[PDB]
């Protein structure tokens, strides 16, 4: 039996928000726009169902693998002979004479084998482009790492990153310059 | 007397969703000495797919939420949360003394039609084998809803009975609350008028 | 020993419906002069054991009752009713289902305090976003409206070459929902210059 | 040949309609009571005949056109269309006269590849299509781009969407079956004494060997969904105008031959793409007996030898290949008998994209096109088409054809029938084979006619062909008798 | 077990009198599903005839100041004349204007590569995807653009989806599983006598052999594959909630068309075109 499990995390990225003067998105600054100006707990709650609580402050961006391989193999074999034999002869006389033998015997063999194997693959990948992405966790990965594929796959990294890690500022900091704002 | 046998019987069932038309029927194509498909033409889906996607994953919002500037919306957005729950009540698979082997089942409109698992068939799911892994026994499938309560102290009730099958050899018992209750109508009628 | 030569008989049914129970087979035996001589005391299993049910007991959802109708919404001139989840779903018991809050329209019973911009010395576009008075007719669309550019004489000089934005920049600018673990909408404007 | 050719049968004639109201015309017709089968006479002798009338009764056909009435066609045009820089009324008589064009499509535009197949109606009960009945060369005001990789899309005013829902299965089975049999029984036998002697021997074998194959792949590729929107549908001029002539009253003709140029349906939602499927059988087979003796006597003296040996081998083969959807090419280096090598199977997928054919369709019967921004009279017109098409259900099922043999499918094909053969059999009834015994499929007869009230009763035999014959396969799939109420 | 053939209940009582087509429909309920291969029901789970309506037909309300487009629906008066056609199915918004009075609304006019697919219905019984039920191209006057980096080209977003992501995530598993088996056994016996005697002269003798031998030969193979792959390819698309979706025009138009009584026979061909849910957030790729 063997197992293999591999994870990396690579951060081709990594970028700050400023603190001030932020420029909003356009679906939500008409979200913003459209609130009550009374509360509403069900109205101003679908605000982070849609938009979520927190933005970025901080992050880096990247791709990310895991692998876990896992093989079992199992063999038996059985080999047998046999042999048994017994004889036994007898003589009588008086003129009247008798002369006589009889004999038994068997051979046996046996042969048997048996053979079982399993494997086992999973793989994540995050960040990246898909024909890249694709070739690498395609890989069943008995051996490890392909750094051919990895390195394909690092290099699509650069061009679309995913989210690896982050720090938040919470979405109502933001809400600055819409009409009655503070409110 | 001599006498001898053989059956070997290989099956493969590939399937895709998403990808280029020629990409599909190329990484679908089964390479019997490489089962699993090929690295380059995988790695061509792969591409493909970025230009002809499909939705893999969603998240539901129902669809009498969308009712909006029309004559009547307020009124016609009620009728039609009516009319999915009588849809539901019509096509719930409920209606359908289940399959055996593991296989689910589907109204085709009147009619109950089995999906019957991996290498097993016949209507009732009867014939053949299974293939993976599988827990035994015969899992709990749910009688559909009896019919609503009428209103007693301002809520409804109603009762399913777990008993189609009923959880048996072991199988996992169905899954879901044996009861429901819920606010009355009034607020249609009254408030939209 | 050729293990094999006893039988490949079922699994007996998981000892558990779910959380992590475990299910056995075991070999039709019979001691015969091949078990003694062959080895299989010594180096075949008896019985072979294996998890089933891995998968956590399942946890339906329960909602509460509805609260009363809200303080009615004179710009919105909708009513809210609200409900809570007693116990979220998970490990694949059954979904909540109905809706967790519920619209109705509304006669209001107040009129509208709302103030319009007024923004001093910035440029108001047909979106009513007040951008930096830099921004009109500065050859890039600025409003996303295209307002800032409706129309100009020459425009004041764009950075000369094209170039593209940063990878993935937008995700930069979506905002994240801490309680869901996720990313939800564009909250920040990662195209704007 | 057991053959007797079967000539072709209309009835007598209907009697006369009256003289309609509109048309200034009436109308008699025949129905089918034989098909021609077996080369019989090729009949179709007039169907339907039509003559003239003096009319005594009002009209009120003219519905009228708040549009624009196009010149050849009749068509109504909204008078926004006109002046658009594109041909509305089919016979481009909306872009006549005009002061300046203003074009809409900025850009140029490709229609969706195949997207005018699916305009015409289908003859639901034989799968065929016929002419057309929607017009997917009209845009209203249109050119609102759509993109499928990077080719731009102008959708039809009547298609809700074309869109590329893009999935493969692939399907393999390869079941193998081997089973040989081997015998032998020797005796050899011997006596002297000092005078007499004998020597006797038999020697034999009894042996069998046999093998099957049966290889099944199937690809259902689809590159497309289609929807057809669920009203306003602008129709197609040479239907529309057929639609027009067509009787108040009910003569079964003049509908008849309305479904017989139209179809019986109209496609509202598809899937398109392609099958390929293969499907091989083989079975094999050897056989032999060998005998062999001698028997020697002796007191004077006679001798006896004989040997018998004889060796069988069979193999029969069929094979089936079936291509839907593609180009020409990679459909014959499909169509060949050997199983393809993936890159055939790449470029005739990448071909099915610009030429799709049906996988799964919608339909909805073709009077629910029969509105009244469209026609005069429609309700009637509507009425009398449901009355035809129950009728005409009843005329071009294939039901009436007599039986093929060799497990022959019989399709009534106009007012002919040809028994399509099965592989390994050949002449116009499918008899010409080599083979002992085909199962033969259980094929109904024609369902009988609906008796009496209080839930009306109608009766199928599988008697048209017997399902058991020559060790028969499966009785048929449907409901034996059934029923439903007046009310 | 038995093929179960289907059977109708009784009918219903009928629905309100519908004001616009001046007719009453009642309902069939089906009392037995058929089921293992039994036959279907025949004939219709509806019908409908003629009454006299107390409730009218309800009418159209106007755009008022907003631009009618010619299905019914309204929109902004910003909109006339964008350059782009903001009028689901055919526009109106973009019919004769003048070329000085036209504008590059954007750039590019180029969306996702299969955004359409996120507006559709779906049926969670059937787990189908359903018609076009969001309008997902309405462009709002705004030229939003990303420049993805999946596929290295520009894309333009209508204004009212929350987010559109090209961020992969590609998910594979496998797993393979076989035996080989094989058995060999043979077996021989042989007997065998002699006996001789002389008795006084006269004498005999006699001798045998028999013998059994017993082959067998035994095979099984078992391989079973397993392979369930995803791929992610715009990993989030985000729909609005309902007050900023834009819907289909023929979806709209069915809408409308709803009698605003309930009829459960004009509420099912709705289901059945347009599903039972909307998409309001999910994952494109491929599997
Ligand atoms: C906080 C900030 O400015 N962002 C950081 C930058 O300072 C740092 O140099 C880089 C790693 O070199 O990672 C990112
Ligand atoms: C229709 O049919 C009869 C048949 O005798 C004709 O003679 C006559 O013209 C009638 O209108
Ligand atoms: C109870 O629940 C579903 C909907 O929640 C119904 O559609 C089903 O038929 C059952 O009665
Ligand atoms: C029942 O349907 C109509 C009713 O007259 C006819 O085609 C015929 O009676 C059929 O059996
Ligand atoms: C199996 O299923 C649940 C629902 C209970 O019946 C327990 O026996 C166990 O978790
Ligand atoms: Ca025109």
């Amino acid at each position: 039996s063997s197992f293999i499990r591999i994870h990396k995390v690579m951060k081709v990225l990594n970028f700050t928000t400023k603190a001030k003067d932020l420029h909003l998105s356009d679906v939500f600054l008409k979200a913003l726009n459209h609130l009550p100006l009374e509360y509403n707990s069900a109205l101003y709650s679908r605000i982070f169902d849609d938009f979520g609580t927190h933005y970025f402050t901080s992050g880096s961006l990247g791709g990310v693998y895991d692998l876990l391989y896992q093989f079992s193999s199992e063999e038996l074999k059985n080999s047998g002979l046999t042999e048994e034999e017994a004889k036994h002869c007898v003589r009588i006389e008086t003129t009247k004479v008798e002369h006589r033998c009889t004999t038994n015997k068997l051979s046996e063999k046996h042969e048997g084998s048996f053979i079982q194997g399993a494997e086992k693959s999973i793989s994540l990948i995050r960040g990246g482009r898909s024909e890249y992405g694709a070739a690498l966790a395609w890989e069943k990965g008995s051996s490890g790492l392909e750094e051919k594929t990895f390195s394909e796959w690092l290099e699509s990294v650069k061009e679309n990153p995913a989210v690896i890690d982050f720090e938040l500022a919470p979405i109502v900091d933001l809400v600055r310059n819409i009409p009655c704002a503070v409110t | 007397a001599a006498s001898g046998t053989q059956n070997n019987v290989l099956r493969g069932e590939p399937f895709i969703r998403g990808g280029g038309a020629g990409f599909i029927s190329g990484l679908s194509y089964l390479e019997l000495d490489n089962p699993a498909g090929n690295k380059r033409r995988y790695s061509a889906w792969a591409e493909s797919v970025t230009n002809l996607p499909q939705v893999i994953k969603q998240k539901l919002t129902p669809l009498y939420e969308l009712v909006k500037e029309v004559p009547c919306a307020s009124v016609k957005k009620l009728y039609l949360k009516w009319a999915l729950e009588e849809y539901l009540d019509e096509f719930d698979p409920c209606h359908c003394r289940p399959c055996q082997n593991g296989g689910l089942a589907t109204v085709e409109g009147t009619h109950c039609l089995c999906h019957c698992k991996p290498y097993t068939f016949g209507a009732a799911c009867e014939q053949g084998v299974l293939v993976g892994n599988q827990a035994g026994g015969v899992d709990g499938g749910w009688s559909c809803w009896s019919s609503w309560s009428p209103c007693v102290q301002g809520k409804k009730t109603r009762s399913r009975e777990c008993n189609n099958p009923p959880p048996s050899g072991g199988g996992r018992s169905c899954v879901g609350e044996t009861t429901e209750s819920t606010q009355c109508e009034d607020e249609e009628l009254e408030h939209l008028r | 020993c050729f293990c094999d030569h006893y039988a490949w008989t079922q699994w007996t049914s998981c000892s558990k419906t779910c959380n992590s129970g475990t299910q056995s087979r075991h070999r039709q035996i019979v001691v015969d002069k091949y078990y003694q001589e062959n080895f299989c005391e010594q180096i075949c299993s008896k019985q072979e054991t294996r998890e089933c049910n891995w998968q956590r007991c399942p946890i339906n959802c329960l909602l509460g009752d509805f609260g009363p109708w809200s303080d009615c919404d004179p710009c919105i001139e909708k009513q809210s009713k609200v409900r809570s989840v007693l116990r979220p779903s998970q490990f694949g018991g059954q979904p909540c289902t109905a809706p967790l809050v519920a619209f109705q329209p509304c006669i209001p019973s107040k009129l509208c305090k709302i103030e319009e911009a007024d923004c001093k010395n910035k440029f108001r576009c047909d979106s009513g976003r007040c951008i930096a008075r830099k921004l009109e007719c500065n050859g890039e669309n600025d409003c996303g409206d295209n307002s800032d550019e409706r129309d100009c004489g020459r425009t004041k000089a764009v950075c000369t070459r094209k170039y593209n934005p940063i990878p993935s920049v937008q995700l930069m600018g979506n905002g994240f929902h801490f309680l869901a673990g996720e990313p939800r909408g564009e909250v920040l404007d990662n195209s704007f210059t | 040949v057991t053959l007797m050719p079967i000539d072709c049968e209309l009835s007598s004639w209907s009697s006369w309609t009256t003289c309609d109201p509109c048309q200034k015309k009436r109308y008699r017709y025949a129905y089918l009571l034989q098909p021609s089968q077996f080369h019989g006479e090729p009949c179709n002798f007039s169907d339907k005949e039509v003559e003239d009338c003096v009319t005594n009764r009002p009209c009120r056909s003219q519905v009228r056109c708040e549009g624009f009435v196009c010149a050849q066609t009749g068509r109504c045009v909204n008078r926004r269309l006109l002046c658009n820089g594109d041909n509305d009324c089919g016979d481009q008589s909306d872009e006549a006269n005009c002061r300046r064009i203003y074009k809409k499509c900025q850009h140029e535009m490709d229609q969706y590849w195949g997207i005018g197949s699916l305009a015409s109606g289908i003859n639901l009960f034989t799968n065929s299509f016929e002419g057309p009945v929607l017009d997917h060369r009209y845009y209203a005001g249109g050119c609102s781009p759509h993109y499928i990789l990077n080719t731009r899309f102008r959708k039809p005013y009547n298609v809700e969407s074309y869109t590329p829902q893009t999935q493969g299965k692939y399907e393999f089975i390869l079941k193998e079956y081997e089973s040989y049999s081997d015998f032998e029984r020797n005796v050899t036998e011997k006596m002297a004494s000092k005078d007499r002697g004998k020597h006797y021997i038999r020697r034999t074998k009894r042996f069998s060997h046999t093998k099957s194959v049966f290889l099944h792949a199937r690809s259902d590729l689809e590159v497309a969904h289609y929807k057809l929107k669920p009203r306003s549908l602008m129709l197609h001029y040479e239907f529309l105008q057929r639609v027009k002539r067509l009787p108040l009253e009910y003569s079964y003709g003049e509908y008849r031959d309305l479904f017989r140029d139209f179809g019986t349906h109209y496609i509202t939602e598809a899937v398109l793409g392609g099958i390929y499927e293969y499907t091989l059988v083989m079975n094999k087979e050897a056989m032999e007996r060998g005998d062999y003796t001698l028997n020697n006597v002796h007191a004077r003296g006679i001798l006896n030898e004989i040997k018998d040996r004889n060796k069988r081998d069979t193999m029969v083969e069929d094979l089936v290949v079936l291509v839907r959807g593609g180009a020409s090419e990679h459909i014959t280096t499909l169509a060949y008998q050997e199983l393809p090598t993936a890159d055939l199977m790449q470029e005739w997928g990448d071909a099915v994209q610009y030429n799709p054919a049906i996988i799964k369709v919608k339909v909805e019967p073709l009077y629910e096109l029969v509105t009244a921004t469209d026609f005069a009279y429609s309700s009637t017109v509507r009425q009398n088409m449901k009355q035809a098409l129950e009728e005409f259900q009843k005329e071009v099922s294939s039901c009436h054809c007599a039986p093929c043999q060799g497990n022959g499918v019989p399709v009534l094909k106009g007012s002919r029938c040809d028994c399509i053969c099965p592989v390994g059999s050949q002449g116009l009834a499918c008899e010409v084979s080599y083979r002992k015994n085909t199962p033969i499929d259980g094929k109904w007869n024609c369902w009988s006619n609906w008796s009496s009230c209080s839930g009306r009763r109608k009766t199928r035999q599988r008697q048209c062909n017997n399902p058991p014959p020559q060790n028969g396969g499966s009785p048929c799939s449907g409901p034996a008798s059934e029923t439903l109420d007046c009310s | 077990s038995s093929p179960v053939n289907c059977q109708w209940d009784f009918y219903a009582p009928w629905s309100e009198c519908n004001g616009c087509t001046k007719t009453q429909t009642r309902r069939r309920s089906v009392a037995v599903y058929g089921q293992y291969g039994g036959q279907p029901c025949v004939g219709n789970a509806f019908e409908t005839q003629s009454c006299e309506p107390t409730r009218g037909c309800p009418t159209e309300e106007g755009c008022g100041e907003r631009f009618r487009c010619f299905s019914g629906q309204c929109i902004s008066k910003s909109l006339v004349c964008n350059g782009d056609s903001d009028c689901d199915e055919d526009s109106a918004d973009e019919d004769r204007c003048e070329d000085s009075e036209r504008r590059p609304s954007c750039d590019i006019d180029k969306p996702p590569p299969n955004i359409e697919l996120t507006g559709n219905g779906y049926n969670e019984l059937t787990g189908q995807f359903r018609n076009r039920v969001i309008n997902t191209k309405s462009f709002g006057g705004q030229c939003r653009k990303v420049f993805s980096g999946d596929g290295k080209d520009f894309y333009r977003l209508s204004g009212n989806v929350l987010s559109y992501t090209f961020q992969v995530k590609i998910n594979n598993d496998f797993n393979y599983e076989f035996y080989n088996s094989t058995w060999s056994y043979v077996k021989h016996t042989s007997t065998e006598h002699t006996s001789s005697s002389r008795k006084r002269r006269s004498s005999s003798s006699s001798s045998r052999s028999y013998t059994s031998h017993t082959n067998e030969i035994h095979k099984g193979k078992s391989y079973q594959l397993l392979v369930v792959e995803n791929t992610v390819e715009v990993a989030q698309f985000i729909n609005n909630n309902p007050e900023f979706l834009q819907l289909a025009e023929p979806f709209w138009k069915e809408l409308s068309h709803l009698p605003s009584l309930y009829d459960y026979s004009a509420y099912r061909r709705l289901i059945d075109q347009y599903g039972t849910h909307y998409l309001q957030s999910g994952s494109l790729g491929g599997e």
